[PDB]
């Protein structure tokens, strides 16, 4: 697909070929630009722009790939941001997503082994660059990459409760406690401590965690 | 390729990520208390600009 | 499938077939199935008319040398090996000096048989299978194995007189490692790729000259097998390392007089100022003796993998590995007979003995041959 | 001189300034004619440089500069077997590849490195050239030919140094084959220096059970033989002598588990010793601390050879961990389940102290879930706790049910269509939920079945079975074999054992049949039923609601639940009628999967298959006609078609079957034959002989990424389904089942595709000996 | 309702007797926890109390029991061995 010219030409075809919307035109001559010329002075902007391939592509693993090449080879781009925009929005889609959610099927009951990146990558956005662009769109995704974190969390939270390992369900809900400072399912994680506290004969501690849920109903 | 109908929007997919606003804070009581912001899920939400989630511009 | 994952080596073919002096056999009388297609370092002897000729299957011959018929027929059929009357594996040359047909066997042991019937008068217990012919002489039977060891067993009645270790082989880097005894010192090469001096009366380390290196760092594949024991001319060891690296060094001080030590070579004699020599292209070349001037040398056995260049009925000949005789000038290169009295080829260095030529084939086992 | 220009001629990797401090006489610096010499090589000490040329206008630097960055390509031939990836590693490990800088210096570090490679792979018979073919504006191809001879192969150890345990037992432990002619060609016997690795420590294993515990390894030394293939290892050993397992002097941390400990140590003492036991007897202690809440269970018998009077003493030296371990465990890895479902799957409870087998049951319950592809475990401990450990069971999860039909062609008829579906593991739930059924012009048939596998925590499984045929053949009307078939089988898993798990069910079977064919062993059984219903018409009605008990048997000796490769799964099922039925009769039933790999990679697997059943009235009755076995195409002797072997009835002289369609499903009817007209359907006999001979096999161009997905399997599928109640004298011109002997075979190769919907199997095979009334479509998929 | 014998459930994390013979009011949390390690369950909201509780029911034959608390001050001295029975 690339046609062996200097890299500007390459970067000719690739630009036009981002604006075609033909990533799978674009990422072969975004890259191949920087194959035979390793030296290209929009690299750092090919690393944005072979996202911009990669995303729109849906190309997550590729987009995440190209972070370690913006990251390891031309980081002096202040479009970190981007990249950490471009992180943790490319570990968001990559950890669970279907086309099952017309009328609500579930996803979040599911492993968010990577939506646990996509949190950092978007945390990294939201320290490394708190007045960044993109903080605004990550702090939309940080909250479900908190809650669904919590609500996976709440889903051991809750067998334990039913398995009867009273313990297990204090050591789930306290940690989601004290990571999970609002989220709702916290506050459904709360009477579960509790009554497994009164089933570990704790009740005394349970109506703390009462206690809890009386200030926790605010 | 596209269906022969040339019809498409169906269905609308997963996007839900996009819209988490955060929700209602624990207030623990004094002696029953948890320190609920010990992991970095008390999010550092900061001061940054620009649209929400993906539909905000990607160079 | 396995008719593609199996491969295979290259040769080349032998040019000039020649019968000038028409070459024949002297007699035709084989033993078995002899060296085998295993690389051993069984050659048979010749000794009072009466070619004290072997197989490593077991069957010990004593070929009278005019028609070689067995005078006595015996086997080495195995007695302590791990099975009674297995197969000797004979590692180990045919040695007959006395009334012993000292053979080294693949039991770390050499049968010595009693040359008059063949009966084992003694046999003693090596470190390792013989890498070389048992070097029976001066009350010693000396051979070097694949573990590096000079075992010095007693001649007449057998007995280890002393095992010490030499430049060891790390595998079984196949070739003659043969300790020789010169000067008083059991001279030695070793296939590593060094040689030296070892003291022949307890086994003391004269020197030890590191000619080349073997199995690292000048690295010698699988079918590098090459002679490091001496053969020592004028005081001067001309000798090989593994690689094939030639060097002439002083006999008892080890001092270079004159090297090739970037060698092939396989197989080497001295003859005068001219050291015929097989490289690894297994063709024949006359270096000197004062450095290594290619007085004349020889293609015309490309590939074919010879046997030592000896001297036989007025030309210089060589066998092969395809069952090719040759007879080449002792000038320049010029086959002036080739016998294929074999097809199996010759894992023997020709017995030149009893103005014959014994050789054995590895399966085609002990002719002779004359012109 | 000093600079006031250089000349940057050329780089392509490198930049101006990088070229310019590489240069001591960069622009600004004094220039010297020696600091000239001093930058042809400080730019050849860049790498990427093929030649330098440092002159000077005075001092003003001309620096001409011919370079070797990027490799545009790197070219592979002469590699038959070896592939190029292999010969690209070593081609790497020198510091070039394609798109980077070459280095000249590099180009024999390839080909003697790829020789060093070659030499590791059983060959050194192997020569490389790297040859550099340049491309445009600096750039550079290494077209790289392999002249690889001939690898190794193992002819004859010859082990040297042991008469007292003989060296022909010491060559028992190793297997090669032989024979390849080009016409009778039989395996491979290719050596490896790494199996002669692990071969000589099998030696060590081979004497340290006898009692050698002074058996040593001399020296090892393999043959340089010139043939380039042989093999021919000088091994001296030294075999030492036997020695007795004398005593055991257990020791250290028991952790309070003194007496099984030593239970663990139970030794004959002057037993010839057995240092495998040895080492069996110290994680023996390890399991039984492991699952005594210490996961760092240090055992170390110390076997002191007490050579005064050939026996050894055993010194056992055991540190435990301290008394929890298991603070709590996390799952990853389940992208497509919740946590609880493989929660249900584990045994290993958090807030307990550790237990070792409850980790490893639950992972096999994991094993056996079929929904994962692996189940792996991080065990990490909690750092600075005796008491914790958290396992993260990183397991890696598998796709969730698939989709069946089999319908010829649609939209060429009324309403019509034929479904069935898969969604076992239900959007991770683990209920198996699988629901078929079609409504056709023919019939209207639903068939609901559902598990609840975890109604208990105890493996207490809850599944229900629902079908209700509204069935009639509707060849004109219910004038053709109406069978409306309804009702329910309602079950519960549970383990008795965990490999023998015990099955149970109730059959109800309402029946509700009318104008039923009228063929001689259909007639047959309602003879044997009570009725008499008529030969000539397709008139007859018969309901029946059979009250049946069901039962069975489950055999869980094998390995995974999606790809097993070794061990048997027996599986009875079979039933009985009782007081209360409308018909009183048994059938049993038994298959079986045993999986035995021929060679012990694996991947060649013998898949043991076979199917048998028989049935029979309890007492004055028979085994329903309904019941009779089936077998053919699209089955496990498939290459038949559908319902094809079996017992074949015959039409009774037979006329206008409440209108058999005029000259349409003739069935000896009014229309045409009206005579005992011969049916070459299969009417089923009460028993059954059928089987299934496959085998798991690699394939080199399907990647085994997907090749042990794909289970590529042959077979020569044959078997017999007959009757042992048939009238041979109501039969006696026409096919008699009574002799067991019907054989059907078929045989072809089915070809397994692990798709998104998980296995699909599709399969051609040609039948080389059939029977009666098969019918062969010899390419058979399965949906 | 009807049924004979169900397979039990259990749960372990409990100091034994002899944990608490190891141990007694006025002893460091660590000189604790160098014989009884760490519990698997501690006080999130007050003193340093350190839970070890045990259940398990007999095959729905009732339900056993052990709770064993560890009611160590702020500064991790203990102040009180909670040892219960089956509820």
């Amino acid at each position: 697909e690339v046609p062996d010219n200097p890299p500007n030409e390459i970067y000719a075809t690739a630009q036009q070929k981002l604006q075609d919307g033909n990533w799978r035109q674009a990422i072969t001559q975004l890259e191949a630009l920087d194959n035979r010329y390793p030296f290209g002075p929009y690299s750092q902007q090919v690393q944005l722009d072979l996202i911009y391939a990669y995303y729109k592509n849906a190309d997550l693993p590729l987009a995440q790939a190209a972070i370690d090449r913006f990251i390891r080879l031309n980081p002096t781009h202040p479009n970190i941001d981007y990249v950490m925009y471009m992180r943790g929005l490319t570990n968001m889609a990559l950890d669970d997503s279907a086309l099952q959610g017309f009328f609500g099927v579930d996803r979040s009951d599911r492993d968010p082994q990577h939506a646990r990146a996509a949190f950092s990558d978007f945390s990294k956005l939201v320290r490394g660059y708190p007045n960044s662009q993109y903080t605004t769109d990550a702090t939309k995704r940080l909250v479900f990459l908190k809650d669904r974190l919590a609500k996976y969390e709440y889903s051991v939270a809750e067998y334990y409760t039913e398995r009867g390992a009273w313990v297990a369900v204090v050591n789930r809900v306290e940690g989601m406690l004290r990571d999970y400072p609002d989220t709702q399912a916290t506050r459904d994680a709360l009477p579960l401590m509790e009554n497994a506290y009164r089933q570990m004969q704790m009740n005394a501690q349970a109506e703390k965690v009462a206690k809890i849920i009386a200030a926790n109903s605010s | 390729c596209s269906s022969d109908s040339r019809y498409k929007r169906q269905v609308s997919g997963d996007e839900a990520y996009l819209e988490a606003a955060p929700l209602a804070e624990l207030h623990a009581p004094a002696g029953m208390i948890l320190p609920v912001t010990s992991g970095d899920y008390a999010i550092p939400v900061t001061n940054g600009s620009g649209a929400v989630g993906k539909a905000l511009d990607i160079r | 499938l396995f008719n593609s994952e199996e491969d295979v080596v290259k040769m080349s073919p032998l040019p000039t077939v020649e019968n000038q002096f028409t070459p024949t056999t002297a007699w035709s009388t084989s033993v078995g199935s002899g060296i085998g297609n295993f690389y051993s370092n069984l050659h048979p002897a010749l000794a009072d008319n009466v070619v004290y000729a072997a197989d490593r299957a077991g069957l010990v011959k004593a070929l009278n040398a005019d028609d070689g018929k067995e005078i006595w027929s015996v086997s080495l059929a195995e007695k302590d090996g791990w099975f009674s009357k297995e197969p000797a594996l004979l590692s180990g040359g045919v040695t007959v000096s006395g009334g012993h047909v000292y053979i080294g066997s693949e039991k770390a042991q050499v049968y010595a048989l009693n040359t008059s019937d063949g009966t084992v008068a003694w046999q003693t217990k090596v470190a390792g299978e013989a890498l070389s012919r048992p070097v029976v002489s001066d009350g010693l039977v000396l051979i070097h194995t694949s573990n590096g060891q000079l075992q010095a067993l007693n001649e007449a009645d057998g007995a280890v007189k002393w095992t010490v270790n030499l430049d060891m082989p790390s595998l079984s880097l196949r070739g003659e490692s043969a300790p020789t005894t010169a000067f008083g010192a059991a001279v030695v090469g070793g296939d590593n790729g060094r040689v030296s001096a070892v003291l022949m009366e307890q086994g003391q380390m004269i020197w030890q000259q590191r000619i080349s290196q073997a199995t690292g760092s000048t690295e010698i594949d699988r079918l590098s097998d090459v002679d490091t024991t001496p053969v020592v001319v004028n005081g001067v060891v001309f000798a090989l390392a593994y690689n094939g690296n030639l060097t002439a060094l002083d006999l008892r001080s080890g001092q270079i007089m004159w090297k090739r030590e970037l060698g092939s070579v396989n197989d080497f004699i001295v003859d005068g100022n001219r050291i015929y020599l097989v490289d690894q292209n297994d063709r024949v070349m006359a270096l000197t003796i004062d450095g290594g001037v290619t007085l004349w040398t020889q293609s015309d056995l490309l590939h074919r993998l010879l046997t030592s260049p000896v001297l036989y009925n007025g030309n210089l000949v060589v066998g092969d590995s395809e069952g090719y005789l040759h007879w080449i000038n002792v000038e320049d290169g010029r086959f002036v007979a080739q016998q294929k009295v074999d097809s199996s080829g010759f894992q023997t260095e020709p017995v030149a003995a009893d103005g014959k030529l014994l050789i054995q084939a590895k399966d085609g086992t002990v002719y002779s041959i004359t012109r | 001189f000093v600079v006031k220009d250089i000349h940057f001629e050329g780089l392509q990797r490198v930049a101006v300034g990088a070229a310019l401090l590489s240069m001591p006489v960069r622009t600004g610096d004094t220039v010297n004619d020696e600091d000239i010499s001093n930058t042809i090589r400080a730019l050849f000490a860049t790498g990427n440089f093929e030649d330098v040329r440092v002159l000077r206008d005075g001092d003003t630097l001309l620096v001409q500069v011919k370079e070797r960055p990027t490799i545009a390509s790197i070219t592979f031939s002469g590699n038959k077997s070896v592939k190029d990836d292999m010969l690209k590693q070593n081609l790497e490990a020198s510091g070039v590849r394609v798109g980077e800088s070459l280095d000249r210096t590099t180009i024999a570090d390839i080909e003697k490195g790829l020789e060093d490679f070659y030499y590791s792979v059983g060959k050194y018979s192997a020569s490389v050239k790297a040859v550099v073919t340049p491309l445009p504006r600096n750039r550079v191809d290494l077209k790289l030919v392999f002249q690889e001879g001939v690898s190794a192969e193992i002819q004859q150890i010859n082990i040297v140094g042991n008469h007292a345990f003989t060296t022909d037992e010491l060559i028992s432990h190793f297997q090669l084959r032989d024979e390849v002619p080009w016409w009778n060609v039989v395996g491979d016997r290719k050596y490896q220096k790494q199996k002669l690795a692990g071969d000589l420590e099998t030696l060590r294993s081979y004497y340290l059970d006898r009692g050698y515990a002074r058996f040593n390894i001399d020296s090892t030394q393999v043959s340089l033989t010139p043939d380039k293939k042989g093999i021919y290892v000088t091994v001296n050993i030294t075999e030492g002598d036997q020695y007795k397992l004398s005593g055991v002097e257990v020791s250290g941390n028991l952790a309070g588990h003194s007496a099984e400990i030593e239970q663990l140590t139970k030794i004959e003492p002057g037993e010839l010793y057995n240092g495998t036991k040895v080492t069996k007897m110290e994680d023996d202690i390890k399991k039984l601390l492991g699952r005594y809440g210490y996961a760092y269970p240090r055992v170390q018998s110390m076997p002191e050879i007490n050579d005064a009077d050939k026996t050894v003493k055993l010194r056992v030296n055991v540190d435990a961990g301290n008394r929890f371990y298991v603070r709590k465990i996390r799952f990853e890895g389940n992208d497509t389940s919740k946590d609880a479902v493989l929660r249900r799957e584990m045994r290993q409870m958090e807030g307990a102290w550790l237990g070792s087998d409850l980790v490893d049951q639950g992972k096999e319950r994991l094993n056996r879930l079929g929904f994962f592809e692996t189940v792996d475990t991080d065990t990490q401990r909690v750092p600075g706790s005796p008491d914790q450990v958290d396992v993260v069971y990183k397991v890696k999860e598998r796709n969730t049910g698939s989709f069946n039909f089999g319908i010829g062609y649609g939209t060429e008829s009324g309403v019509s269509f034929q479904a069935g579906v898969q969604q076992d593991n239900w959007l991770g739930t683990g209920y198996a939920v699988g629901i078929n059924g079609t409504k056709n012009d023919y019939q209207t048939y639903a068939e609901l079945s559902v598990t609840n596998p975890y109604f208990t925590v105890d493996g207490v499984s809850l599944g229900g079975r629902l079908f209700y045929n509204d069935f009639q053949a509707d060849d004109a009307d219910l004038s053709d074999y109406t069978n409306k078939s309804y009702g329910t089988d309602v079950t519960l898993g549970f383990p008795i054992n965990e490999y023998n798990s015990l099955r149970a069910g109730l059959g109800y079977v309402h029946n509700s049949l009318s104008n039923m064919q009228p063929q001689v062993a259909m007639w047959r059984y309602l003879y044997s039923m009570g009725e008499h219903p008529s030969t000539s018409d397709q008139d007859n009605s018969f309901k029946t609601d059979d009250f049946t008990f069901n039962y069975g048997w489950t055999y869980n000796k094998l390995d995974r639940g999606y790809f097993p490769t070794d061990g048997s799964r027996v599986n009875l099922t079979g039933k009985v009628t009782i007081p209360g039925s409308d018909n009183e009769y048994y059938k049993v039933t038994l298959d079986t999967a045993t999986y035995v790999p021929i060679d012990d990679d694996h991947k060649w697997v013998v898949l043991g298959r076979t199917r048998w059943g028989y049935g029979d009235g309890l007492g004055g009755k028979e085994m329903p006609f309904y019941e009779n076995f089936y077998a053919g195409g699209s089955s496990t002797v498939r290459g038949f078609q559908s319902n094809t072997i079996g017992p074949k009835a015959v039409y009774f002289p037979h006329q206008a079957s409440n209108y058999d369609p005029d000259y349409d499903y003739e069935c000896a009817t009014q229309d045409g034959a009206k005579d005992l007209c011969k049916s070459d359907d299969a009417v089923g006999g009460n028993a059954m002989a059928v089987a299934s001979l496959e085998f798991i096999t690699p394939t080199p161009f399907i990647s085994d990424k997907y090749a042990n997905s794909v289970r590529t399997s042959f077979f020569w599928d044959m078997g017999t389904v007959w009757d042992t109640n048939w009238d041979s004298s109501q039969y006696s011109g026409y096919p008699d089942y009574s002799d067991p002997s019907n054989i059907r075979m078929s045989a072809g190769i089915a070809l397994q595709w692990m798709s998104p919907l998980g296995p699909l199997v599709f399969s051609y095979a040609q039948p080389f000996k059939k029977y009666d009334g098969d019918k062969a479509e010899q390419f058979q998929f399965n949906i | 309702e009807r049924v004979v014998y169900r397979p039990d459930i259990n749960q372990g994390n409990y100091l034994t007797a002899n944990d608490v013979s190891k141990i007694r009011v006025g002893m460091t949390q660590q000189q604790v926890a160098y014989a009884l390690g760490t519990p698997l369950m501690s006080d999130p909201f007050g003193t340093n109390t350190w839970f070890y509780v045990f259940r398990q029911q007999p095959g729905h034959e009732g339900v056993t029991q052990q709770t064993l608390t560890l009611t160590f001050n702020s500064s991790g001295v203990l102040t009180n061995i909670d040892n219960k029975p089956a509820l």
